[PDB]
DNA sequence: CATGGGTGCGCCAGACAGGG
DNA sequence: CCCTGTCTGGCGTCCTCTCACCCCATG
C-alpha cells in the first residue's frame, strides 16, 4: 500500500473514506467478519482500503448489510419464541 | 558464474595418566593434603583405591576434609573403591 | 531484557502503522507528515530527502519528534489525509512542495548536459536501454550527442496512450534519463538541460497528465538517478575553480 | 573464521516474458556490491555470442 | 566476568592497504592480454599468496 | 496476612505488611565506576566501608607527606654534596656515617659552616612541619563534615562511559560546515586513489558556494601540503638513512617562501634532536597560517611542489563499489574535523507510559524526568488544517490528559479492540476551578 | 510473637481441620526453600519450628547416604557419624546457619505452602466425605466456557471440568450458569480441575432417576441397564423384587412428572422405561418399545437376535438414523437384526438351502437326508461332527453305524476344508512346508502359495525365473532359498 | 520558633482631562 | 461641547537540553 487515490475515485467526499473504511475496520477487527478480498497478513487498516478499491464496500452496502443482518437477527429470535 | 568460478581454479589397568599425578594437584585444603602424606597416599592412583571407610580412620580427617576430597574426585570423573589391576606401575615403585 | 522474540513482534506492530514526524517549528501543515517505520540500527531518525524542502529541515543539528497514532480512526487519517504522499503540493499555491532539492538537480544537470566532443560522438543507438549500456561498459560518455530511437507515448485520445517512436537528436544522458520518465510525458521534458525550474516543471505536468502514483513513484526515481549521477559525476569545488577576470585589475 | 553466510536465490520472480528479477541473499555486510559488480561486468563483456 | 579484566577493541584485521595496477600484457606473443599486480600492505601476521589464496 | 504478622514468632521487628523494597536505580548509560566519595555527617556510626575509605585516604596522605619529607631530604642532602665539593672535602670519610651528620665535619668558620646551619634550620622545621601538618591532615580525615538538615550519609558515584560515534552524533571543522554524520561506511567502499589509500571522510561539495565559506578549501589543500611534506619524512625515515639526508630535506621544507618570519636552520641541532624532530614530524609536518597575513595561493603550490603531490591540489580517485574512476578529478586533502557534544545519544527519547503531573494531569516534561513531546499549539493548528479529526481528539483527550480515558485505552489497547472512550481533559475542570474560584460562575449548560 | 505462632496455629487447626503438625512440617519446607533461595550455590537446609515458642532454628542440612553424588547436600554415613554416631542413612547433619528473617517474601511463602497444604488435607478431607457427590450430580456455577471444556466452581477452591464430549450437543452455557453433573473421575490435578464431570454419559440419567424416584434411592427399584444418544433418545431398563410396585409405573410417575423432570434436566431428551426381564428374549420385545415385534429367533453363538416385524412397524422398530434399534442393542448387549416377517422367513429358507447344499456337498447324503438334519437343528458341519452321539440318534431314522459315518464324513470335510485353505494362503500348510527354507517369512510363503508353491518340494523345483515377478523377492534371495530347499529336499 | 515585613522598549489605542 | 495632549494598559515565535537556587531571624 502506497496511494489511496483510487479509494478516493470511488468514494469522493475524502472524509467519507476514513468514516467507510472505519466501520468497516471495525467490523473485520472485534467482530470478527472475513476480508471479502484475500489479504496478505496486511493490518485491518489496509484491508479496509482494498476492499474500498474493489468498489465492494460503501457506505450504501454498509447500511444494507446492517439492516439485514439485524433484521435477519430479530427474525431468529422471533421464530425461536413464536 | 560458471565463467567466473572457471576463471579462480588455479587458486583454490591403572586409569590413564591422570593416575600417575600426585596429590597435590586435587587442590586440596592444606589439611586434607598433609593428612594424606601422614598415611603414605602419595599419587591419584593411591588415593582412588582407598574406601571411604579408611579414610575416616586416618589420624585428623574429618567429614569435611572427606567431603572436600569426594566432590574434588567427581570434579575429575573419579571415585572412591576403584581398584586399579597392576598399581603402581615399575616406573613408580623406584622413587 | 529485550529477548529475541519482541523483535518479530517488533516488526509485526510497525507494518501499516503510521507515525506523525514533526518538525519543531512547525509553520504550515506540510510540517506534521505521516510516515510509515522502517527500523534502523541507529539511534536517528531517518529522513527522506525530498520531504526535508517541507519540513525546512536541514541536517546540521536539527531534531524531530515522533507522534503513534493511537485508534483506528487516526491511523486513518495518518494514511489519508497527512501521508507524505499525499502532501506533494504546497497548500500556499500550485507549487509542488516535494521538488528535487540540491544533490539532485546536479546530478541531472550533469547528466542531461552536452559537450562539443565525447566518446561516442554522433553514433547512433538502436534504443535507451544500450544508451545506458554503452554508458556503463565504457564505450561513450554520459553527455556526448547522439541520435537514439525513442517511443514517447503520447494520450492524444480519450484516455488512450498512442506510441509513436522516432529518432531523435539528442544525448546519452538524456536517454538514460528517458527510461525512468513515466509513459504519457513527451520526450522534450528531458531534451533540455533541467536546472531547477525544469525538473520542477517536470514533476507538475508529471501530476497534471498522469496523476498522484505515477508523480510519487517518478519522484522516487528522479531522486534515485540525480543521487546516483551525483556520485558518479565526482563534482568537487576546488580554488581554481573561481576564475579571476584578468579585467578585473584594470577596471579596478 | 572460514564459515560466511552461504546465500541463495530465494525467488525468480521473471517479471513477463525476456525479463527475470533474480534476489539473492543472505549476504556479507559488503558482499552484495562484490557480486553485483563481478556479475555486471562479466555478463556486459565476457558472455559470447553470434551477431 | 571478574574485576580485574580488561577489554580492549578486537581489530582482527591483517592488512592495512591493497592496491592493485593492471597493465598491459607482452609476454604472451598474443596481445590484448592483461596483467594484474596486486601491492598488498600486510602487517606480518599473513603470507601473501595465503590472502590471495583464501580470497 | 498471619504469616506476615508471624515476623514475631520467628523473628522480631513488628509485622510484615511494610513494603520491602531497596531502593534501585534506572538505566540509559553503561559505565564503569571510578571514584566513590562517602561523606559522614558527624555523630553517625561509620561502617565499614568508610572505615575502609578512611584508612586508604589516611594511608594516601600519610605516604605523598613522608615523600614530601624524603623528596626534599634528597634535595637537601645533594644541596650539602654539593657545597661540600671544595673546602674540606671528603672523598671516602663522606659516606662511611649515617647522612643525617654531615655537618660536624672539618671545616672552619665560612659560608659553608653558615650554609649548613641554616640547611639544619631547614631540615628541623621541615621534622616539626611534618609532625604538625600530619597531625592536622589525620584530623581533616577523621572528622565529619557539615551537611543538610536532616542527612546521614552522602555516596557519590563516578561513572566513567566511553562514548564512541554513531550515525547521529554532530561533528564540524573550524569554518561553519555542520553535520549529522549520516552513515558509517565499511573500510572498502571509500574512494580511493592510484596509490591504494582511502579517503576517511567524504563531505558535500554543495555547501560551499551558497555558504560562502572558501577557506575551508585552501584548509585543505594546505593540510594536503603539509601531509606530502610528512610522508616524505617517513620515506626518508623508514628507509633507516643517515642524518644528512634529513638535515637536507627538513631544510629546504623550513625555508620555502617569501620574506617571511621563520628562518630557522638545523645547523645548530646536532644530529640528535634531527632525528627526534623527525621523529615529530613523520605524522604530519605542522604549519602556522595568521589570521590575515596567511600564506597566498602561490605559497601553498611551492609547498605543494615539494612534495610530489599534484600542483591543483586535485587526485583522481577510483570508486570502492564499481571500481572504475571517477570522472573529472576530485578534491582530497587533511581536513581538521573536531567532534561537538551534541551527541545523539543524549537527545534521543521514547515514552509509551510514564509518570504523570499533579496539578494537570499531563505527562512530565523533559528527559531526565521521563517525558513526553509537547504537542503545541502550531501542530494543533496544523492537524485542523487538515480533515483530521480523530488524530487530534485523541492527541489531546485520551493520549495526554483524561485519566479514566487512558486506563480505558490502555486495557484497549491490551486487548486488541482499537476504539476510544473520550471524556473530558482534566485540565480543562482545572480551568473552571480556576475561573469559579474568583467571583465568575462559569457551568456547563444541559 | 511467641503466643502468636500459637493463636496462628490453633486457628488454623480449627477453622481448617488440620493437624497442627502438617502445617508445622509445611512451613519448615517453606522456609528451608526460602533459605535455598537466598544463597548463590546450591545448598540443603532444614528448618525446625519450635512447637511451643514459634521459635524456628535453620540448618545446612546434609543428607546422610552411602554414595555421595551431590557434595554440597550429601554427606558419607562414615563422615555423619564422626560427628554424631547415633545417625543412620536417610537422616541430616545440621550446621549452625542464621535463619532468614521473617520478611513479607518468607510471609508470601508461607502463605502459599499454607494454602497448598489445606488443599492437600482440608479440601482432600471434604472430597472424602462428599464421597457421595463424587459419582452423584454435584451442581457447579460456570466460571469459564472454552472451545473444548468448561470450568465449573463448586465452592471451597474445587474446580471441576466437563469436557466437549461430556456436554450434551444443544447445550449453551454462560459464565454465572449453574450446571448440574455426575462426577465421573476424580484425577490428581490439584493445580487447576482434578474433577470431571459429564452430562452425557449414561450415569448422569442413572442418577437424575435415583433422585427423581425415592423408590430407586430405597433400593426398592432397581436400573440394570441404561443406553443413551445424548440430548436425543435413551433407554433405561427397571426390575423390582416387589410385585406390589410396578417398576415401569414408579419411575413414570403420576401423569409422567417424573420421567418429565428428568427429560427436561436432560434438554427435552426423549427416555423409554422398559421392564428387565431375565430372559433375554423377553427383556429385547421390552427394549424394542415402541415398536411391536412378531418374532425373535436367537443366535447364542454370534450373540445376535433376528427381530421380525409387521412391514408398517419396521420403521419405527429402526427408528430414525436406526436410534431404536441402536439403543436396544446397547440395552440388551445383544446384536439386534430388524426385519420383516417375510425377509425373516426369506433369510431361513436361504440358509436351509445353503445347509442343506454343504451339506449335500460335504457329506455324499441326498437332499432328501440333508432336509432331515436342518429340520431337526444342525446348520453347520461342526454341529454334526461335535455335537453328542445322543441327539443325533433320537433324529427318525438315524442308527448308531449312520451316525458314526455321518460325524467321520463330518470331520474329514472338515479337516479336507482346512487343509485347501492352509495350503492355497500361508495358515498351516504352505506356513510349514513351503516355509521350511529358511528365511521364508508368512507373508512370503502365502505369495509363493499363490502361485501354486505350496510345499518346500515346489519350492525346489522352481528356477529364479519363476519367482521374479514376486514383490519383495531378489534374484539373490530366491536362489538361496531354492538351494536351501534343494538341500534339504534333495540332500537331507 | 513561626510569622510577616530602578532610572536603556516601542507602537497602538482608547479613556481621561485640558484647553480651545 | 470640539479638537488636543497626557496617562495607563496590552502585546511582542516554537520545540528542546543542561545548570544553579529557592525568607531572615531571634528574643
Ligand atoms: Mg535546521
Amino acid at each position: 500500500r502506497v496511494t489511496v487515490q483510487d479509494a478516493v475515485e470511488k468514494i469522493g467526499n475524502r472524509f467519507d473514506l476514513v468514516l467507510v473504511a472505519a466501520r468497516r475496520a471495525r467490523q473485520m477487527q472485534v467482530g470478527g467478519k472475513d476480508p471479502l478480498v484475500p489479504e496478505e497478513n496486511d493490518k485491518t487498516t489496509v484491508i479496509a482500503l482494498r476492499e474500498i478499491e474493489e468498489g465492494l464496500i460503501n457506505n450504501q452496502i454498509l447500511d444494507v448489510r446492517e439492516r439485514q443482518e439485524q433484521q435477519e437477527q430479530e427474525a431468529a429470535e422471533l421464530q425461536a419464541v413464536t | 558464474a560458471t565463467i567466473l568460478a572457471e576463471q579462480l581454479e588455479a587458486f583454490v589397568p591403572e586409569f590413564d595418566p591422570i593416575l600417575l599425578r600426585p596429590v597435590d594437584d586435587l587442590e586440596l585444603t592444606v589439611r586434607s593434603a598433609n593428612c594424606l602424606k601422614a598415611e603414605a597416599i602419595h599419587y591419584i592412583g593411591d588415593l582412588v583405591q582407598r574406601t571411604e571407610v579408611e579414610l575416616l580412620k586416618t589420624p585428623n580427617l574429618g567429614k569435611k576434609s572427606l567431603t572436600e576430597i569426594k566432590d574434588v574426585l567427581a570434579s575429575r570423573g573419579l571415585s572412591l573403591g576403584m581398584r586399579l589391576e597392576n598399581w603402581p606401575p615399575a616406573s613408580i615403585a623406584d622413587e | 531484557r529485550e529477548e529475541a522474540v519482541v523483535w518479530d513482534i517488533l516488526d509485526e506492530v510497525i507494518r501499516e502503522h503510521p507515525v506523525l514526524l514533526n518538525r519543531a517549528p512547525t509553520l504550515h501543515r506540510l510540517g506534521i507528515q505521516a510516515f510509515e517505520p522502517v527500523l534502523i540500527e541507529g539511534k536517528a531518525i531517518q529522513l527522506h530527502p525530498l520531504v526535508c524542502a517541507a519540513y525546512n529541515a536541514d541536517f546540521d543539528g536539527d531534531q524531530m519528534a515522533v507522534h503513534v497514532p493511537l485508534t483506528l480512526e487516526a491511523q486513518l487519517e495518518a494514511r489519508a489525509l497527512m501521508m507524505s504522499t499525499n502532501n506533494i503540493l504546497s497548500p500556499a499555491n500550485g507549487e509542488p512542495i516535494i521538488v528535487p532539492s540540491q544533490d539532485v538537480v546536479l546530478g541531472l544537470y550533469y547528466m542531461t548536459r552536452d559537450c562539443v566532443n565525447a566518446k561516442g560522438e554522433g553514433m547512433v543507438l538502436t534504443g535507451p536501454k544500450e544508451a545506458e549500456r554503452l554508458y556503463r561498459s565504457g564505450l561513450a560518455s554520459l553527455h556526448a550527442r547522439v541520435k537514439v530511437r525513442i517511443t514517447e507515448y503520447e494520450k492524444d485520445a480519450n484516455g488512450e496512450l498512442v506510441a509513436k517512436t522516432s529518432l531523435k537528436d539528442t544525448t546519452v544522458g538524456r536517454a538514460i534519463l528517458w527510461m525512468i520518465v513515466p509513459k504519457g510525458l513527451p520526450y522534450s521534458i528531458v531534451n533540455q538541460a533541467l536546472g531547477k525550474k525544469a525538473i520542477s516543471k517536470m514533476l507538475n505536468t508529471c501530476y497534471r497528465i498522469l496523476g498522484l502514483k505515477p508523480t510519487v513513484i517518478f519522484a522516487d526515481q528522479i531522486m534515485y538517478t540525480g543521487f546516483a549521477y551525483a556520485a558518479r559525476s565526482g563534482a568537487s569545488v576546488g580554488i581554481d575553480d573561481m576564475v579571476i577576470p584578468e579585467k578585473k585589475h584594470e577596471i579596478i | 573464521v572460514t564459515e560466511f553466510l552461504k546465500p541463495r536465490l530465494v525467488d525468480i520472480e521473471q517479471v513477463s516474458s525476456t525479463h527475470a528479477k533474480v534476489t539473492l541473499e543472505p549476504l556479507e555486510r559488503g558482499f552484495g556490491h562484490t557480486l553485483g559488480n563481478a556479475l555486471r561486468r562479466i555478463l556486459l563483456s565476457s558472455m559470447p555470442g553470434c551477431a | 566476568r571478574p574485576i580485574g579484566r580488561l577489554l580492549v577493541d578486537a581489530c582482527y584485521s591483517p592488512v592495512e592497504r591493497i592496491a592493485y595496477n593492471v597493465e598491459a600484457a607482452r609476454v604472451e606473443q598474443r596481445t590484448d592480454l592483461d596483467k594484474l599486480v596486486i601491492e598488498m600492505e600486510t602487517n606480518g601476521t599473513i603470507d601473501p599468496e595465503e590472502a590471495i589464496r583464501r580470497a | 496476612t498471619p504469616e506476615e504478622k508471624l515476623l514475631r514468632a520467628i523473628f522480631g521487628e513488628k509485622a510484615s505488611d511494610v513494603k520491602d523494597s531497596s531502593l534501585r536505580v534506572p538505566n540509559g548509560v553503561s559505565g564503569t565506576v571510578i571514584d566513590v566519595q562517602v561523606f559522614t555527617r558527624d555523630g553517625v556510626e561509620k561502617d565499614k566501608r568508610a572505615l575502609e575509605i578512611e584508612e586508604m585516604q589516611l594511608k594516601q596522605a600519610k605516604k605523598d607527606l613522608s615523600e614530601e619529607l624524603q623528596i626534599l631530604e634528597a634535595g637537601l642532602f645533594s644541596r650539602i654534596r654539593a657545597v661540600l665539593v671544595a673546602g674540606g672535602v671528603e672523598a671516602e670519610k663522606l659516606d662511611k656515617l649515617p647522612r643525617d651528620r654531615w655537618l660536624e665535619l672539618g671545616l672552619t668558620d665560612e659560608e659553608k659552616q653558615n650554609q649548613l646551619e641554616q640547611l639544619a634550620e631547614q631540615y628541623d622545621e621541615l621534622k616539626h612541619e611534618f609532625e604538625k601538618k600530619l597531625e592536622a591532615k589525620r584530623r581533616k580525615i577523621t572528622q565529619g563534615d557539615d551537611l543538610a538538615p536532616g542527612v546521614l550519609k552522602i555516596v557519590k558515584v563516578y561513572l566513567a562511559v566511553k562514548r564512541r560515534i554513531q550515525p547521529g552524533d554532530k561533528m564540524a571543522g573550524r569554518h561553519g560546515n555542520k553535520g549529522v554524520i549520516s552513515k558509517i561506511n565499511p573500510i572498502e567502499d571509500m574512494p580511493y586513489d592510484e596509490n591504494g589509500t582511502p579517503v576517511d571522510i567524504v563531505l558535500n561539495p554543495l555547501g560551499v558556494p551558497s555558504r560562502m565559506n572558501i577557506g575551508q578549501i585552501l584548509e585543505t589543500h594546505l593540510g594536503m601540503a603539509a601531509k606530502g611534506i610528512g610522508d616524505k619524512i617517513n620515506a626518508m625515515l623508514k628507509q633507516q638513512q643517515e642524518v644528512a639526508k634529513l638535515r637536507e630535506f627538513i631544510q629546504r621544507a623550513y625555508d620555502l617562501g617569501a620574506d617571511v618570519r621563520q628562518k630557522v636552520d638545523l645547523s645548530t641541532f646536532s644530529d640528535e634532536e634531527v632525528m627526534r624532530l623527525a621523529e615529530n614530524l613523520r605524522k604530519g609536518m605542522p604549519i602556522a597560517t595568521p589570521v590575515f597575513d596567511g600564506a597566498k595561493e602561490a605559497e601553498i603550490k611551492e609547498l605543494l611542489k615539494l612534495g610530489d603531490l599534484p600542483t591543483s591540489g586535485q587526485i583522481r580517485l577510483y570508486d570502492g563499489r564499481t571500481g572504475e574512476q571517477f570522472e573529472r578529478p576530485v578534491t582530497v586533502g587533511y581536513m581538521y574535523m573536531l567532534k561537538l557534544n551534541h551527541l545523539v545519544d543524549d537527545k534521543m527519547h521514547a515514552r509509551s507510559t510514564g509518570s504523570y503531573s499533579l496539578v494537570t494531569q499531563q505527562p512530565l516534561g523533559g528527559k531526565a524526568q521521563f517525558g513526553g513531546q509537547r504537542f503545541g499549539e502550531m501542530e494543533v493548528w496544523a492537524l485542523e488544517a487538515y480533515g483530521a479529526a480523530y488524530t487530534l481528539q485523541e492527541m489531546l483527550t485520551v493520549k495526554s490528559d483524561d485519566v479514566n480515558g487512558r486506563t480505558k485505552m490502555y486495557k484497549n489497547i491490551v486487548d486488541g479492540n482499537h476504539q476510544m472512550e473520550p471524556g473530558m481533559p482534566e485540565s480543562f475542570n482545572v480551568l473552571l476551578k480556576e475561573i469559579r474560584s474568583l467571583g465568575i460562575n462559569i457551568e456547563l449548560e444541559d | 510473637m511467641n503466643k502468636e505462632i500459637l493463636a496462628v496455629v490453633e486457628a488454623v487447626s480449627n477453622e481448617k481441620a488440620l493437624p497442627r503438625e502438617k502445617i508445622f512440617e509445611a512451613l519448615e519446607s517453606a522456609l528451608a526453600t526460602a533459605t535455598k533461595k537466598k544463597y548463590e550455590q546450591e545448598i540443603d537446609v532444614r528448618v525446625q519450628i519450635d512447637r511451643k515458642s514459634g521459635d524456628f532454628d535453620t540448618f545446612r542440612r546434609w543428607l546422610v547416604v552411602d554414595e555421595v553424588t551431590q557434595p554440597t547436600k550429601e554427606i558419607t554415613l562414615e563422615a555423619a557419624r564422626y560427628e554424631d554416631e547415633s545417625l543412620n542413612l536417610g537422616d541430616y547433619v545440621e550446621d549452625q546457619i542464621e535463619s532468614v528473617t521473617f520478611d513479607r517474601i518468607t510471609t508470601q511463602t508461607a502463605k502459599q505452602v499454607i494454602v497448598q497444604k489445606v488443599r492437600e488435607a482440608e479440601r482432600a478431607m471434604v472430597v472424602d466425605q462428599f464421597r457421595e457427590h463424587e459419582g452423584e450430580i454435584i451442581t457447579g456455577v460456570v466460571k469459564k466456557v472454552n472451545r473444548d471444556n468448561i470450568s465449573l466452581d463448586l465452592g471451597n477452591n474445587a474446580e471441576a471440568v466437563i469436557l466437549r464430549e461430556d456436554m450434551l450437543p444443544r447445550e449453551n452455557f454462560r459464565p454465572g450458569d449453574r450446571v448440574r453433573g455426575v462426577l465421573y473421575s476424580v484425577r490428581p490435578e490439584a493445580r487447576g480441575a482434578q474433577l470431571f464431570v459429564t452430562r452425557s454419559k449414561p450415569e448422569m440419567l442413572i442418577e437424575l432417576f435415583r433422585i427423581e424416584v425415592p423408590e430407586i434411592g430405597e433400593e426398592v427399584i432397581e436400573i440394570k441397564a441404561a443406553a443413551r444418544d445424548p440430548g436425543s433418545r435413551a433407554k433405561i431398563a427397571v426390575k423390582t423384587n416387589d410385585k406390589r410396585i410396578d417398576p415401569v409405573g414408579a419411575c413414570v410417575g403420576m401423569r409422567g412428572a417424573r420421567v418429565q423432570a428428568v427429560s427436561t434436566e436432560l434438554g427435552g431428551e426423549r427416555i423409554d422405561i422398559v421392564l428387565w426381564d431375565d430372559n433375554p428374549a423377553q427383556f429385547v420385545i421390552n427394549a424394542m418399545a415402541p415398536a411391536d415385534v412378531a418374532s425373535i429367533v436367537v443366535d447364542e453363538d454370534k450373540h445376535t437376535m433376528d427381530i421380525a416385524v409387521e412391514a408398517g412397524n419396521l420403521a419405527q422398530a429402526i427408528g430414525r438414523n436406526g436410534q431404536n434399534v441402536r439403543l436396544a442393542s446397547q440395552l440388551s448387549g445383544w446384536e439386534l437384526n430388524v426385519m420383516t416377517v417375510d425377509d425373516l422367513q426369506a433369510k431361513h429358507q436361504a440358509e436351509a438351502h445353503a445347509a442343506i447344499d454343504t451339506f449335500t456337498k460335504y457329506l455324499d447324503i441326498d437332499e432328501d437326508f440333508a432336509t432331515v438334519l436342518v429340520e431337526e437343528g444342525f446348520s453347520t458341519l461342526e454341529e454334526l461332527a461335535y455335537v453328542p452321539m445322543k441327539e443325533l440318534l433320537e433324529i427318525e431314522g438315524l442308527d448308531e453305524p449312520t451316525v458314526e459315518a455321518l460325524r467321520e464324513r463330518a470331520k474329514n470335510a472338515l479337516a479336507t476344508i482346512a487343509q485347501a485353505q492352509e495350503e492355497s494362503l500361508g495358515d498351516n500348510k504352505p506356513a510349514d512346508d513351503l516355509l521350511n527354507l529358511e528365511g521364508v517369512d508368512r507373508d512370503l510363503a502365502f505369495k509363493l502359495a499363490a502361485r501354486g508353491v505350496c510345499t518346500l518340494e515346489d519350492l525346489a523345483e522352481q528356477g529364479i525365473d519363476d519367482l521374479a515377478d514376486i514383490e519383495g523377492l531378489t534374484d539373490e534371495k530366491a536362489g538361496a532359498l531354492i538351494m536351501a530347499a534343494r538341500n534339504i529336499c534333495w540332500f537331507g
